């Protein structure tokens, strides 16, 4: 449904997107909102680094989950 | 498609300028994200004569997801938290629909004040009292309406109990909370107030 | 969730439709805009009601199902 | 007898009835002009919601009053 | 007031809370005592999985009640 994405800074960012959305989607989709190159961007959820080939449904990122960004 | 929340809200405001005082929405500041609503207690209910203030927040996906609405004014009702004002109402959750407006939302609240659903409660204590002691619930709601919502009158036997308990040195709102939740039995209200 | 629902570009002179307004965005239907008709006969800007139907299976006016 | 109902397109429609008419009557006439089933129809007038079996005479709906339409709601 | 939080292993946690505390506030206190992200906590009492926005008083949870704490997929 909608899900949250916590910065490196501390600001927690809201995104409404579809489970079909590939991880590559979300790197660039996040970059459009307020972000820098997705190639630098790194996404973590439930202890796992999120591979930019897989998609949100593959990691079962449900409604109102929270993703965390770190940098490579 | 762009987030039409501010535009859709602005459009709702231009629409409400054409009508006939039961409900109103107001801006809280320069931010269309954050509004202030007011409803009147519906007639033939214990809220009658009360004016209830609403904290309305408009998510950026509006109108694709519901506004977040809460009672600022305290109220005694099974489907509203007597503490926080959080409303359990299906059109604010699973049953939102985009054609709805803040107008129809507040009218729906007014309708809810007159149509408690105690078997699926937001506030179990109010719901229990609503089912077990309908008379006591009606008086408790009217007292909350009087104390907190400007309603005309409330029952003297209940406000005498509030006065005796506050004279002991307890804050009225704490007294009122204690008596209402203990079904106006002074003995157990006093024990709750004394406890730490 | 991809529907063959009827879609037609709005024409203010060939207006055989009851509704003049899209209740999702609350703007009028305007010429050359793609509208979408749900099985309950309610019409909207396709861009609007398609967004709603991505996340909901229901008509945003009357709540009728939009799939069966 | 002509009364108004503000509907779920935000707009007001004009209804030809009489005070003798049940709310079920008024609700059925509203599904004519607007496509919302009586089931989903809920009529509120001046903060009071209207039950089907009563009449605009019962509720004292006269002249060109406005009823307000909302989708059915349920406290939970 | 005191409530108790029991896990499936058997450990009981004691918290100081107020009836006014939201469930989210309560999960926060469990974190301060056990390190568990609120994300991962599910609190059960009297047939209900508790919702973050409701308070203990909203669920009529009184002093010396015992809540069940069930955890989530931490692995993913
Ligand atoms: C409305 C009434 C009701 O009981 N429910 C869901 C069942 N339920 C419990 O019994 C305790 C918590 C809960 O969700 C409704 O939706
Ligand atoms: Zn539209
Ligand atoms: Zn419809």
């Amino acid at each position: 449904m909608q899900i949250f994405v916590k910065t490196l800074t501390g600001k927690t960012i809201t995104l409404e997107v579809e489970p079909s959305d590939t991880i590559e989607n979300v790197k660039a989709k996040i970059q459009d909102k307020e972000g820098i190159p997705p190639d630098q961007q790194r996404l973590i959820f439930a202890g796992k680094q999120l591979e930019d080939g897989r998609t949100l449904s593959d990691y079962n990122i449900q409604k109102e989950s929270t993703l965390h960004l770190v940098l490579r | 498609m762009a987030n039409i929340a501010v535009q859709r809200i602005k459009r709702e405001f231009k629409e409400v300028l054409k009508s006939e005082n039961q409900i109103k929405v107001d801006l809280v500041d320069e931010n269309f994200t954050e509004l202030r609503g007011e409803i009147a207690g519906p007639p033939d209910t214990p809220y009658e004569g009360g004016r209830y203030q609403l904290e309305i927040k408009i998510p950026e996906t509006y109108p694709f997801n519901p506004p977040k609405v809460r009672f600022i004014t305290k109220i005694w009702h099974p489907n509203i938290s007597s503490v926080t004002g959080a409303i359990k109402l299906d059109i604010l959750r699973d049953q939102w629909a985009a054609a709805m407006t803040l107008r129809t939302v507040l009218l729906s609240l007014q309708a809810l004040l007159a149509a408690a659903e105690p078997d699926c409660p937001q506030d179990a204590v109010v719901a229990n009292q609503y089912k077990q002691n309908p008379e006591m619930f009606k008086q408790t709601a009217r007292l909350w309406a009087h104390v907190y919502a400007g309603a005309p009158v409330s029952s003297p036997e209940y406000t005498k109990k509030i006065e005796n308990l506050s004279a002991m040195g307890f804050d009225r709102n704490a007294v009122i909370v204690a008596l209402s939740s203990k079904s106006w039995d002074v003995e157990t209200a006093t024990e709750l107030l004394l406890s730490n | 969730d991809i529907e063959q629902l009827p879609s037609y570009r709005f024409n203010p002179n060939n207006h055989q439709s009851e509704q003049t307004l899209c209740v999702v965005c609350m703007c009028d239907f305007e010429s050359r805009q793609l509208l979408r008709v749900l099985p309950c006969n309610h019409e909207f800007h396709a861009k609007c009601v398609d967004k709603w139907l991505k996340a909901n299976r229901t008509c945003p006016i009357c709540r009728a199902d939009a799939s069966e």
